[PDB]
């Protein structure tokens, strides 16, 4: 199982600012028949479900803000928020589909201050 | 497509459960696969297993045994079967949704998901 | 140095050369550029089996493109002289027709090497281990298989009636035949040519047209562009068959 | 228009059409019938490349089997003359060797074109995945490895001599030879060709003869039909060769 | 009988049946003797298809061979006669183009059989076992794929320019052109088929040379043989091209 | 594992009567390769082992009687005997070699009345 | 070909034991695969595991950890060992065979069966 | 190439211990395998599992769920996590290398062996 | 897993002597594709971490006497020691790696005389 492992587990921070979250993976989830990244981030707000953010650690959801932007490649995956808003405060998770089975990360809980 | 999970929400340890997964609006054998995930209440999330639009199956290796995905093409439904639920087993079960393999570019990601049921043992 | 092949090499290296940087921009520069991916070991074969098939079928088209041209101009003045364009025209069509099998037979050979190379092994080893660890029996896919034995058995059939006209066009053979003979091949044989050969263009491109991932920027897939000329020739030729 | 094309290109479309109704019924209509199965998909491909390699061993064939029945009636009356469906049919033993080559690059290509399919795909990641499901290490089975290494290799060098003999046919290069050298390659190394190309079929089916399952309903399979006639002309041929 | 081919397929022979042995000995003979191994599959094949592009390259590197013995003798004496074993070798420079081409087409249809074998079928499965036994995702290898892209594709249009040199062969199609065109392709495009057909060969032993366990007791490797003679061809072909 | 599921329970019958036992299998039995169904039927007389009747759900195996006639494709399968004798007192089987695991249906007890 | 099926007859629970299958007219090895399949009292079939005529072997799943499927080619026997016997493992134990596995239409089906032995716990 | 098992000397009972393989002079993910194999006290030897060169691992089916072999290609290091150990975890356990999987020769041999740690539970 | 079974569990010789020691396997350990066996011979010194000694069945390590020589294909090896000299007082293992999991033998002490 690619253990998932994600750096801050809890970090703050204020409206309209810059955060980065990453996500350092057991392998590598980068296929080289394709070069693409198989890993996607979730986000779930309070006492909701997990909604799809970007896929491939690249591309983001159709209906997602623009402020979101998922870098990387190999085993070390960053997502980053251009301009943090009030609404952007949810539990962000990274999981991988390289194979089988899927493993999510720890969870990175996002703190308005 | 609108999914809706069903089930028990109080258990007996040592038991076996049964959840369900009526999808609506859609086919749940034409061109998508469907999970199943648990979140514990540390909120760590856990992929239990899927089940392909042709009725294969896989499950997370660490539950292989005590699991089995079933489901009923009739009425656009799934089952989840825990033979032998115990205390570690109380989570919200999600079924979410995910485009099936392709040749081209595999494992498209899980974008659609339920609002989930709570299970209690 | 040879008079008669100036004009064909000329038109071939433009239409090659074109379609060399149009397809390897939608294959390797766009994925380089927007979410870096090298994709760079496709140029040596799965690009120049792009530019191969549309030089051979668009030099095919221009073949009989100005037997439909001297037609309608027939018709529109009623009687009789053509034009110096059209005239110098016509007289390189054995020069066409022998570049656009030149160019088949390397397409055919480039496709016929497709299960030899090393990247379609590695990638029948991924899929039967991305198989297995989802446990799915029977990878059979029922229309796909029904796609490639078709236009893989067209194409042969197609590139079978292209080596009568090249075998016709030895001077020993070509003088050795009645004109109504040679023109009944050059002619009447010729043109079903062209028809299988955009015919299977088209069974490959079974379910592409309504495909949007094949639009890379805005760009159409390469094979569009190829089975335009034929398509508008072969219209014509039919409309030309009706009484008139 | 093509008066020497004519009985030769009648008797192909006879043995093509007749073989392909005999082997779309074993191959096809019979699995439909009873207990229904499709297999419509192996029409294009599977079918037309059983048809191909009839016709063009059966037309080789034909170019020999004029020389042993003129050399059997030249000893069975003594001395000089022949009947004329006899002479008629030595002159156009030319058209016959080149059909039967046209049709030898066709089986070529079509043969070249089985791993390029995707029933071959599909086929190979399903006997990975019941390899796999069962446990089974080194797939190997050395009988059957001898089976094609030899008689791929076989048919190879049998297309071979056949285009020495088509490449002799250009009326430039065949008015460039002695009588001599012209019949050593026509009759010498041409009925090698038809020694190769029948020992092509019968290493292909190894042990095909003795199983019953080849039987559809009564009918014996298409290979035994085709090696039927060069077998005959191949004996007769050495019988002759005796001497007498 | 055939008095201009005595010299080339004598020498063709040669080769074929010493690099035969060669070969036999290397990928056969040693294996059976230490560590008993059949390997007796190999033969038809993968031992002949290490016959056809030796003898093929060979015999294409001995038409330009006195092409650049010609030119250096004529200038160790400054001007004008050839000796008599130079001169009959200058005449069979037309028959060694053919035989190398006609060895290059087997050469190259082997090669496209090679997916079709049944040896193939059942390496694929073992190491499609193999691979789940071990739980090895993405086999894929980045510079194993760039080594079998290139030099196919070099193959292959080294074959293509090869067939415009027979081609240009036929007599009605040499008897149409003048010496200043036909020169231009015998030499200029002739010696660019030499010249790919040896990368074709480097290309393929990507990383070959430095390995020992090529040398099965002291022989080299059959490809090392193979493009020493070209190499040669073209690097005194570069020095004559220098000022000189 | 493949679920094999017969309907009928238990069945009674009296001598010379058609009589038909459905297997609803779980998922499809069809390899779309080459479409034949892989399921079998047996039928185990009482202290007996049990021995084929029909193999690819629709051939009958060699010295079965022509009374036998299993039909279906896909995943619902059907075993119906056209006369029911006295000697076709026993426990129908229904087993699927799909794959593996092998699985048998619950058995169809036939009680001639 | 005649098969016979050999075994204790009680053992006793949390113990080990070891049938047989002397396969009698026919080589083990040939062209046939051999299976093993036990029925519970309640008239219920399950396959336990098989093994190929060239020692490769695949078992039931459920009980793939407390099983092994031997071979003796010598005389044509077959070993079923069922490391920690419980009281749910009393049935009658058949090894029936089939005709091994073909690339055009793979598994046939287990036609022949022993008159099979009773295990008791 | 010189490698040095260590990890605790003694741990209780259902407990998890945690080894370790640092290997010096060499890369661990350049062209070699390494494998974890224990030794008995009655000297019965028994291959735990394996971790390609890149990350890919295979363990003993016997013991595939209380098991777990990672690295740290930082600075050459391998890890033998056992979940839940026992009283027949004791035992000595080198890690030993090979060379990788090639498709003209597989699986050659493990030729190199470190000098093995013991472990007392 | 391929049961590897050694015949002389424990065999005493003298200085100076032919010795031979055995493998049974379960199944053969030859790959047909390539017709080499796959089992290896190991040596342990007391107290130290076993070297290996023949791999594939007949080829020696490089660094091993020329006394040691293994032979035999399919499921019977042998490894045979020309000459015993005093420092080949050890313990014998065979081990196949024909796939996984890898087994060894039960081990086959020396014991010089
Ligand atoms: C030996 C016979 C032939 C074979 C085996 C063959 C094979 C193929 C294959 C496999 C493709 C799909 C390429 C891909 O995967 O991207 C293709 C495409 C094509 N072929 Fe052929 N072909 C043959 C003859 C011909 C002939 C005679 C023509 C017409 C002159 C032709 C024109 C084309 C065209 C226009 C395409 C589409 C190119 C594109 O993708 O944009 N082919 N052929
Ligand atoms: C390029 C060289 C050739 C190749 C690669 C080749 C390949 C094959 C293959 C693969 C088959 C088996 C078809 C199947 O799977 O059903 C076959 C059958 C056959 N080939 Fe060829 N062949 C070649 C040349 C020839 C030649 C020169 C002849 C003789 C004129 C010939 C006559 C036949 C015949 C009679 C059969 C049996 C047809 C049947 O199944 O009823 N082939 N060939
Ligand atoms: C249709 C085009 C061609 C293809 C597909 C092709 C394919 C191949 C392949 C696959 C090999 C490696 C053989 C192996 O695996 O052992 C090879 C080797 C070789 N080819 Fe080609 N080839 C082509 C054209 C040519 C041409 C035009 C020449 C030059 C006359 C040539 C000369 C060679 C030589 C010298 C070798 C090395 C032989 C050896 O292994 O010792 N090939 N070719
Ligand atoms: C992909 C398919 C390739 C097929 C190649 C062969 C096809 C031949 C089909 C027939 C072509 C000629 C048609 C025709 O009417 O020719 C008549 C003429 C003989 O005339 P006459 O002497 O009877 O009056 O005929 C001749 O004398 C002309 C004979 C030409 C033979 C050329 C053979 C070239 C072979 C090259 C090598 C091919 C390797 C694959
Ligand atoms: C692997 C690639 C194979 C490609 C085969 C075809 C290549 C043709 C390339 C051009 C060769 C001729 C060059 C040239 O200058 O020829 C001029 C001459 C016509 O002269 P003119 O009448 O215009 O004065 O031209 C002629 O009249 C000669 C025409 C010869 C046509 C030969 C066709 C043979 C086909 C055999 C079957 C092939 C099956 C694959
Ligand atoms: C599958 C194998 C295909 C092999 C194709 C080439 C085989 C050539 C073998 C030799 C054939 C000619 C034999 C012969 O004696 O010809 C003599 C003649 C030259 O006579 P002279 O001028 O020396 O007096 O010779 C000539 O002048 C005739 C030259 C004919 C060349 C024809 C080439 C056609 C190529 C077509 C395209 C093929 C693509 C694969």
């Amino acid at each position: 199982d690619i253990v998932m492992s994600q750096s801050p587990s809890s970090l703050a921070v204020s409206v309209g600012e810059k955060v980065t979250m990453s996500c350092k993976s057991s392998q590598s989830l980068l296929y080289r028949s394709n070069q693409k990244n198989y890993l996607a981030w979730y986000q779930q707000k309070p006492g909701q479900s997990p909604k799809l953010l970007i896929y491939w650690a690249s591309t983001r959801e159709s209906g997602v803000p623009d402020r979101f932007t998922g870098s990387g490649s190999g085993t070390d995956f960053t997502l980053t928020i251009s301009s943090v808003k009030a609404e952007d405060l949810a539990v962000y998770y990274c999981q991988q589909y390289y194979n089988y089975p899927r493993t999510f990360g720890g969870g990175t809980k996002l703190e308005i201050k | 497509v609108q999914v809706q999970e069903s089930g028990p929400g109080l258990v007996k340890p040592s038991q076996s459960l049964s959840l369900t997964c009526t999808v609506t609006g859609y086919s749940i054998t034409s061109d998508y696969a469907w999970n199943w995930i648990r979140q514990f209440p540390g909120n760590k999330l856990e992929w239990m297993g899927y089940i392909s639009n042709s009725g294969s199956t896989s499950y997370n290796p660490s539950l292989k045994s005590r699991i089995s995905i079933t489901r009923d093409t009739s009425k656009n439904q799934f089952f989840l079967q825990l033979i032998s639920v115990t205390t570690e087993d109380t989570a919200t079960y999600y079924c979410a949704r995910e485009r099936n393999y392709d040749y081209d570019d595999y494992y498209y990601a899980m974008d659609y998901w339920g609002q989930g049921t709570t299970l209690t043992v | 140095l040879f008079p008669q092949w100036h004009l064909p090499i000329k038109i071939a290296a433009i239409i090659a050369s074109l379609t060399f940087l149009y397809t390897l921009l939608r294959e390797v520069i766009h994925p380089l550029a927007t979410s870096h991916q090298q994709y760079f070991y496709k140029i040596p074969i799965l690009v120049i089996n792009k530019v191969l098939p549309m030089v051979s079928i668009t030099l095919l088209a221009l073949v009989y493109l100005p037997g439909v041209i001297a037609a309608i101009v027939q018709l529109h003045n009623g009687t009789k002289k053509f034009p110096h364009w059209l005239d110098k025209w016509m007289l390189t069509r054995k020069q066409f027709g022998l570049l656009s099998f030149f160019f088949a037979v390397l397409h055919a050979i480039y496709s016929l090497s497709y299960p030899m190379r090393r990247s379609y092994r590695y990638k029948l080893l991924n899929w039967a281990y991305q198989q297995v660890q989802q446990n799915k029996e029977d990878a059979w896919i029922e229309h796909d298989v029904w796609r490639m034995e078709i236009y893989v058995s067209l194409g042969i059939v197609g590139l079978a009636i292209l080596a009568l006209l090249a075998v016709t066009s030895i001077p020993s053979v070509s003088d050795s035949l009645t004109w109504r003979e040679f023109h009944y091949i050059q002619s009447k044989l010729g043109i079903v040519s062209l028809l299988l050969g955009t015919i299977h263009a088209l069974i490959f491109a079974w379910n592409k047209w309504i495909d949007i991932k094949q639009f890379v920027w805005y760009t159409p897939p390469t094979f569009m562009i190829a089975v335009f000329l034929p398509i508008v020739v072969l219209i014509f030729k039919s409309i030309l068959f009706l009484p008139c």
